[PDB]
RNA sequence: GUGUC
């Protein structure tokens, strides 16, 4: 749902940049360049972000909002 | 003592219910209400 | 909408900026926290409307008002007199900007969380380094005089 | 059209472990009614209840 | 599901339990582990000697 | 059992008198070899041969 | 080298956005209350009385409105499918029809008269879910990713499986135990299912139908038709050497008995038919419209069903001699159904009830009359329609004797534990045959079907190929008429069979056109015909869904256009090239020239199972030969919606495919968008689900990589310690610590509550304070003032969680406090508190329960790779190979060969190659990616070439000899946790009737002892465990009888000798007692004699 | 026909 | 011990290996279709020419 | 009735 804070098998903090990585990849930058840009080197704290799906942004739509 | 309150859930207006009333929604016609969280202390675990 | 328990994990998940030299060990048991061995953190938001925004937005970044909680929310409260010992600003999150939840009109978060001391072997949390590794020293060794191509 | 003659030998034996436990267990359960009595002496003959 | 081969030859037991299995090559041939949730609910009756 | 998808059950008795029964007849030790053709059933498996 | 076109991949798509997977489901019933409803109306349209020829009703015209309630009084709302699957209402809205019915003189045209309400499909026509928008979609409070197609009743979710039948109007010819036998079976529109057979015996024919007594001969079955002469009769059979071998002896022992004219067949038949008017018109009208209903007679004539009957014999005697048999395992045959005409059936049956029972409704008030008008409106109701409708759907009996036939199981609860169980579901058919053994044809794979049901997809255990699923690319044809065909078939210069006698249609020149089972007549030079009529089809006249073959054994053409037939779109080709080009297919790619257009351009078309059976299909573009036809699209839309899942499934074996297409269904992840606000039984969420780096395009087509129910993990194949054993797969701790695989559980606990018919009511007095401290007793703790437990609290076991207080029958109350039970500690998550359709007042709770992997939970590898998991490792261990990465899952390469699955290197190569460039890399079936090219890719980054690394041991901290395969897997969580299976009981409740263990846990009972397992304890030869584990720890009963007469007696005293002198006592069970008390009252009486145990 | 909103007293 | 992808790989010297037999195979069997059409194949067992 | 062995 939401970003992991740190990484599943090392234990990188990989929930500080989920934010920079979508405003990077409006910027015409390729997958590869946000990846290796925002500075993920190795490939297990890598797919953290890049195979990632985002449901609490279409879970807002049906919560409870105040009149 | 303080009447139970209760939110609906397309005006989401906090009302209450007086005793064997017509459950229903004040402002709207919609028929289904819903309830408020507790005000205790819960604890929980951050392991 | 995020759970209870998952906010929990999350929040134990985030590393603390903290000298645990200084800090004892805790007996067997106490939940209560004494002024030596615990340390605490509030957090508390509730999402608001925006008055000026704009007539019409779809961009929640300005439309709603503390949309996105972050690390930085977390306030450090002294407890005894032990303010006086670390100067102004020494405990604090590492990272600032870390999603936590979001949150809409008409919603609002406040929890009061307990730092404690502990080893890496009891949890991943209580992990000092994110990585610790090592690597043997190479060696290439040719044979015979090699040609051009 | 090779994977289609590959999995047609699948069926072939998924349907036949599906119907092999039911005679079996059939002439399993009607053969230890008949032998379940048959015991050996102590002067090393085998007999029945009678 | 009748009274001839259903209750008297099934009987359903008591004391008893069933679980997943797991591997652990830690033990001997003669032996298994037993969680101690179901061990704080089973019981065995013994009589008190000297 | 094949360690994926086994749930298998476990009875415990309750009188001494049976205690000493399944102890001699149904022991692991005991019974090593099966009365069909007469060959050890409980060698070893993939892993630990290989 | 041949000019390939590597564009008509986009046709696919934009032929599913037309119809396809689940469009039909609701394309058969947005046809059925458009055409149908009216139809049956029409048939049933003018019902009069008898008492005096003055009163009747006329319907003029019938429709639906949109969903409505009725609430207290004229309150009639729009209301959302949210609304009604919370309140426990159902979806229907009503019937208003526009009759008139004539009172006293006068006609009176009432318009818009309520009759009823009808259920409506959730993404049908007259549904408010249609037309709208996601926006507007989240303001309903549904998911627009939701397929629909299912019924909301009573605030559940019922689908109408598919079921296939058998074709009707048609003549089959099958061996039996001794030979050859022919049969017909008839059923047109109007009920009569009619079922003839010819047999053969002796060298002769006979003639089964169950209105006749015994055996009526052919021939006499042909004189009794009309046609009288002998010659003529052998001239319709055929005039051959060796058929009339086989016809002299039914022609002499015809001879034999004295029939030679029409009456004294028919006095014959009259007089063997039996039924419970003379026998000469009973055995004329039962030769008119009994035995062959679906061959009309105009006036009196048999001539067309005596021709019919000709060629049966026929096709029987071609069959005789011959190893030419037919079989039921061929699906051009075989039929679908959907839940239209079932849902007809049901309509049409409960509207002639209505109006035949109506009838006598004021049949019994005109002559006992007090007025000189009678109103019928009053006289109406509106409570059987709803109360039929609700109960054939809720219930599943769909039980219609005015139609001959009684089904059950054919509604079924929607599945919603994932987002592919919901869909896979929709495609699920049934078959008519029941689960047995004894099948092992109609369980065999077929050859016939090909790209309309999924080979892999079908679950293993007891029904193997009973339940199939649909394909990709097919559709369901519906009924049509056959006017402008046949008139059209008439023109093409067709003959009239009432014209040519019997001789000329053994002429081997000669054809006979066959439509939907009906003899049109005869035509010379079928090529013509057919190339015509396929011209006249590609033209745009006749409707595309119409099927015609040709078959040369029998010399027989087709002309099949009856509804539920299967169709796919095929790729047409002229003499060596397809007719779609690069050109046709930009317009495609622009906007404009969509699938309609294309099928109007004569481009493409619809083939069936028996159309292709005369054409030549070509699998790809090199292939195509000089007598090809059609081309076949893609090849990959043969795999299922279930096994499109699998990662290279055409390099993975048929057996692993399987398993990992019914594993799919029931691997637990995301549901939908509104997870939140609905309320189910029983719900499985995931943390944090991960996309698949390894996808493919039909993962894409149903967008399954917005809700996916899995995560990627890094695997090392290698052995470890001792726990990855046959299926144990090894985790990590610091792993789990960090969250990999938490899941979530959420229970409904709901409860109604309403009033009596007297005032007696039922109320909720709530919690209970003590007299020490103001402080809730520990029995209603969570409980608020209000009498219900507040969200956002903590429930332990056996806690209250509602009071509910009911009178016993001022009053008395008896409390009956809901009470919850479990091992573990539930959460509170949101409470509901409405009211239903019956004025009472429902509060439903949702518990939630957050549960992490630990020794003993089952994961599988999405490759049909299936185990639980054995010992969880810290991270001290788990080598790194040189960055520090750590093995997530480690792997056993020990169930790699005997599975023999290669698709799972093949995946992990291609997800390792993906994360490190940055790209999804596509794995389709019978394409997608190669090895030669990924792994010269995996070259430039510096990692090795395959799939080796440098390990360094962590144990010991010792290099690896050998090398270890390290990478990226997409892995999945499923069901069935070692939480819930586990149980124990020592002594709890017991049963009234035999006091022995109740069944289940949910009862806390016990567990069972077959005969099975009774027989290892005797082959080893215990007795004093077989007798304690049998009689002293499942019943012990000490009962008393007597020496003098064997009976069961009670408190040392006999009723029968009444003296307690001979009185004596022993163990028994109590099962064996009840035995005795049960069989005394057969007049079996046990006497029973007593002795010493010493004697 | 319905009453809530109690407390019995022990 | 480990299993990886490299492990089962054809080698360039056994894809012309295969090669070869799969030609003469093709060779030799699409040979019998005329020469059943022709009219031959002498039969050693009693059966049909199929 | 569904799901697993
Ligand atoms: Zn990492
Ligand atoms: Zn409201
Ligand atoms: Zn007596």
């Amino acid at each position: 749902m939401i970003i992991p804070v740190r990484c599943f098998t090392c234990g990188k903090i990989v929930g500080n940049k989920w934010e920079a990585y979508l405003g990077l990849l409006q910027a015409e930058y390729t997958e590869g360049d946000a990846l290796d840009a925002l500075g993920l080197k190795r490939y297990c704290c890598r797919r953290m972000l890049l195979a990632h799906v985002d449901l609490i942004e279409k879970l807002l739509n049906y919560a409870p909002l105040e009149k | 003592q303080q009447p139970m309150i209760y939110i609906c859930g397309e005006c989401h207006t906090e009302n209450e219910i007086k005793s064997r009333d017509p459950i229903r929604c004040r402002e709207c016609g919609y028929r289904i209400m819903y309830k408020k969280r507790t005000k205790r202390l819960v604890v929980f675990d951050a392991r | 909408i995020v759970q209870d328990e998952i906010l929990a994990h999350r929040l134990g998940l985030i590393p603390i900026h903290a000298d645990p030299r200084l800090f004892e060990y805790r007996n067997q048991g106490d939940e209560e926290g004494t002024e030596i061995d615990t340390l605490q953190f509030r957090l508390q938001v509730r999402c608001t409307r925006n008055p000026h925004a704009a007539k019409d937005s779809s961009d929640p970044n300005e439309l709603y008002v503390n949309h996105k909680v972050y690390t930085r929310h977390m306030t450090w409260i002294p407890l005894g007199n032990q303010a006086d010992l670390f100067p102004e600003g020494t405990i604090r999150p590492v990272h600032d900007d870390i999603l936590i939840a979001q949150l809409r009109p008409g919603q609002e978060i406040d929890l009061l969380m307990h730092c404690v001391k502990g080893i890496g072997k009891d949890h991943a949390k209580f992990s000092p380094v994110a990585t610790a590794s090592y690597r043997l020293l190479p060696d290439i060794t040719l044979l015979e005089p090699v040609e051009g191509e | 059209t090779e994977f289609f003659f590959h999995t047609m030998a699948g069926r072939e034996g998924l349907v036949d472990t599906a119907v092999k436990t039911a005679e079996t267990g059939y002439m399993q359960r009607r053969l230890v009614k008949s032998l379940e009595d048959l015991c050996s002496q102590y002067d090393l003959t085998v007999r029945s209840s009678t | 599901q009748g009274r001839f081969r259903g209750n008297l030859s099934g009987k359903r037991v008591d004391f008893s339990g069933r679980t997943v299995i797991s591997p652990d090559p830690n033990l001997r041939i003669d032996e298994v582990a037993v969680p101690v949730h179901v061990a704080k609910i089973l019981t065995f009756p013994e009589k008190v000697n000297k | 059992a094949d360690f994926d998808g086994d749930e298998m059950n476990l009875h415990l008795p309750q009188t001494e008198e049976a205690k000493a029964e399944a102890l001699v007849l149904m022991g692991t030790k005991a019974n090593l070899v099966t009365p069909r053709n007469g060959e050890p059933l409980i060698a070893a498996i993939q892993d630990f041969l290989t | 080298p041949i000019p390939t076109v590597e564009e008509k991949w986009r046709l696919l798509p934009a032929f599913l956005k037309v119809k396809g997977l689940v469009k039909q489901h609701i394309d058969s019933f947005n046809y059925f209350i458009n055409v149908e409803i009216k139809k049956i109306m029409k048939a049933n349209e003018k019902v009069t009385s008898d008492a005096d020829p003055m009163w009747y009703l006329k319907y003029l015209n019938i429709y639906v409105g949109l969903p409505d309630v009725e609430e207290s009084f004229n309150v009639t709302r729009p209301v959302s499918p949210h609304e009604c699957r919370l309140r426990d209402m159902t979806y229907s809205a009503p019937i208003t029809v526009d009759i008139e019915y004539t009172r006293g003189s006068q006609r009176i045209i009432r318009n818009a008269l309520p009759i009823g309400r009808m259920p409506i499909m959730l993404r049908s026509s007259n549904c408010v879910l249609t037309g709208k928008t996601p926006a507007e979609f989240a303001k309903l409070n549904e998911c627009p990713l939701d397929p629909g197609g299912y019924f909301i009743v009573k605030g559940v979710e019922k689908v109408i499986l598919i079921q296939e039948q058998l074709s009707k109007n048609r003549i089959i010819v099958e061996a039996d135990r001794k030979g050859a036998v022919g049969a017909s079976v008839t059923s047109s529109t109007h009920e009569k299912k009619s079922r003839t057979n010819m047999a053969v015996k002796q060298g002769r024919f006979y003639l089964r139908h169950n209105t006749l007594s015994e055996d009526i001969p052919i021939v006499i079955i042909f004189k009794a038709m009309g046609v009288e002469s002998d010659q003529e009769i052998v001239q319709m059979i055929g005039t051959e050497e060796h058929v009339m071998a086989a016809f002299g002896p039914s022609l002499e022992e015809c001879q034999k008995a004295q029939i030679f004219t029409q009456m004294q067949a028919l006095k014959y038949i009259g007089n063997k038919v039996r039924r419970q008017k003379t026998k000469i018109e009973e055995a004329r009208e039962l030769l008119a419209s009994t035995i062959l209903t679906h061959v009309p007679v105009k006036e009196f004539n048999f001539r067309a069903k005596c021709i019919y009957t000709a060629v049966m014999v026929r096709r029987v005697i071609l069959a005789q001699g011959d190893n030419k048999v037919d079989d039921r395992d061929y699906y051009g045959n075989k039929r679908l159904e959907l839940a239209g005409q079932l849902l007809s059936l049901l309509f049409e049956d409960l509207f002639k009830k209505f109006n035949s029972e109506m009838k006598k409704i004021a049949d019994q008030v005109i002559p006992k009359q007090r007025a000189a008008q009678f109103d019928v409106v009053k006289h109406m109701r509106q409570d059987q329609i709803t109360n039929g409708m609700v109960n054939a759907i809720s219930t599943g009996n769909w039980s219609l004797k005015r139609f001959k036939m009684d089904r059950q199981g054919v509604t079924q609860v929607l599945s919603r534990l994932s987002y592919i169980s919901a869909l896979g579901m929709m495609t699920r058919i049934s078959s008519q045959f029941e689960k047995t053994r004894k099948v092992s044809g109609p369980r065999s794979l077929q050859p016939s079907q090909w790209g309309m049901l999924c080979p892999s997809d079908t679950p293993e255990g007891e029904a193997c190929g009973l339940v199939k699923n649909l394909a990709l690319m097919t559709h369901i044809t519906t009924d049509m008429e056959d006017g402008p065909i046949v008139k059209l078939a008439s023109n093409l210069g067709v003959e009239d069979v009432n014209l040519l006698c019997g001789e000329e249609l053994s002429y081997p020149n000669v054809f006979l056109v066959f439509l939907n089972g009906n003899i049109l007549g005869v035509i010379r030079d079928h090529k013509k015909l057919v190339n015509t009529f396929r011209l006249m089809r590609r033209a745009g006249y006749i409707n595309e869904f119409v099927s015609i073959s040709t078959n040369l054994t029998d010399r027989c053409v087709y002309i099949s256009s009856d509804g539920g037939r299967l169709c796919r779109p095929y790729i047409i080709v002229k003499k060596q090239k397809p007719a779609v080009t690069n050109k046709h297919m930009e317009e495609l790619a622009q906007g404009y020239r969509n699938f309609e257009d294309f099928l109007h351009e004569s481009l493409v078309e619809y083939l069936d199972v028996n159309e292709e059976n005369d054409c030549n299909i070509a699998l790809y573009e090199h292939t195509i030969n000089k007598d090809t036809t059609h081309l076949e699209i893609e090849p990959f839309t043969l795999l299922g919606v279930c096994a499109g899942l699998i990662p290279y499934p055409h390099h993975n074996q048929s057996p692993r495919n399987t398993y990992q297409c019914a594993m799919g269904k029931q691997a637990m992840g995301t549901i939908g968008y509104n997870q939140r606000n609905r309320i189910d039984t029983l719900m499985y969420l995931l943390a944090y689900p991960q996309k698949p780096m390894v996808k493919t395009k039909t993962i894409e087509l149903i967008e399954f990589e917005k809700l996916p129910a899995g995560q990627n993990a890094t695997v090392a194949v290698m052995s470890y310690s001792g726990y990855d054993i046959e299926d144990a797969l090894v985790l990590n701790k610091a792993s789990l610590d960090r969250g990999f695989g938490r899941c979530l559980v959420y229970k409904n606990a709901k409860c109604t509550l309403k009033r009596y018919t007297n005032q007696t009511f039922d109320k909720v007095m709530g919690p209970m304070l003590d007299a020490a401290t103001r402080k809730p007793i520990w029995r209603h703790e969570i409980l608020d003032a209000d009498g219900i437990c507040s969200p956002g609290e903590k429930v332990e076991n056996k806690q209250v969680l509602v009071n509910k207080s009911m009178p016993t029958v001022q009053p008395q109350y008896k409390d009956v406090p809901i009470t919850y039970k479990g091992a573990t500690d539930s959460y509170i998550e949101k409470v509901m508190i409405s009211s239903n359709a019956e004025d009472a007042f429902l509060i439903k709770m949702l518990l939630r329960q957050t549960r992490r992997p630990e020794i003993g939970d089952k994961f599988s590898s999405r490759h049909g790779q299936k185990g639980v998991c054995g010992l969880i490792v810290p991270q001290e261990d788990m080598p790194f190979c040189d960055s520090g990465i750590c093995p997530d899952i480690i792997m056993n390469p020990h169930g790699f060969p005997s599975r023999m699955t290669v698709g799972k290197l093949i995946e992990l190569l291609a997800g390792k190659a993906g994360v490190l460039d940055g790209r999804f890399h596509y794995g389709t079936a019978f394409g997608g990616s190669k090895v030669k090219d990924v792994c010269e890719d995996l070259v430039r980054h510096g990692y090795n070439y395959l799939g080796k690394d440098y390990v360094t041991s962590g144990i010991t901290g010792e290099p690896l000899e050998a090398y270890i395969y390290f990478g990226p897997v997409y892995y999945q969580k499923l069901k069935h946790m070692v939480l819930d299976k586990m149980h124990a009981r020592a002594r709890g409740p017991r049963a009234v009737l035999t006091r022995q263990p109740t069944e289940g846990r949910s009862r806390d009972g016990g567990l069972r002892l077959g005969e099975m397992e009774r027989d290892c304890l005797i082959g080893y030869g215990a007795s004093m465990l077989l007798l304690e584990r049998l009689m002293i720890s499942s019943d012990a009963f000490e009962v008393d009888v007597c020496g003098q007469c064997g009976l069961l007696g009670y408190s040392g005293w006999c009723h029968y000798c009444k003296s307690s002198c001979h009185v004596s006592s022993l163990r028994i069970p109590y099962a064996c007692k009840l035995l005795f008390q049960e069989l005394q009252s057969m007049n079996i009486i046990p006497r029973l004699k007593l002795s010493k145990y010493n004697e | 026909m319905w009453y809530l909103k109690g407390t019995v007293q022990s | 011990f480990s299993i990886g992808i490299g492990d089962v790989t054809p080698g360039q010297g056994l894809l012309k290996a295969k090669y070869e037999l799969l030609n003469a195979g093709y060779k030799k069997c699409d040979e019998y279709i005329e020469a059943l059409n022709t009219g031959k194949l002498q039969q050693q067992p009693g059966c049909t020419a199929e």
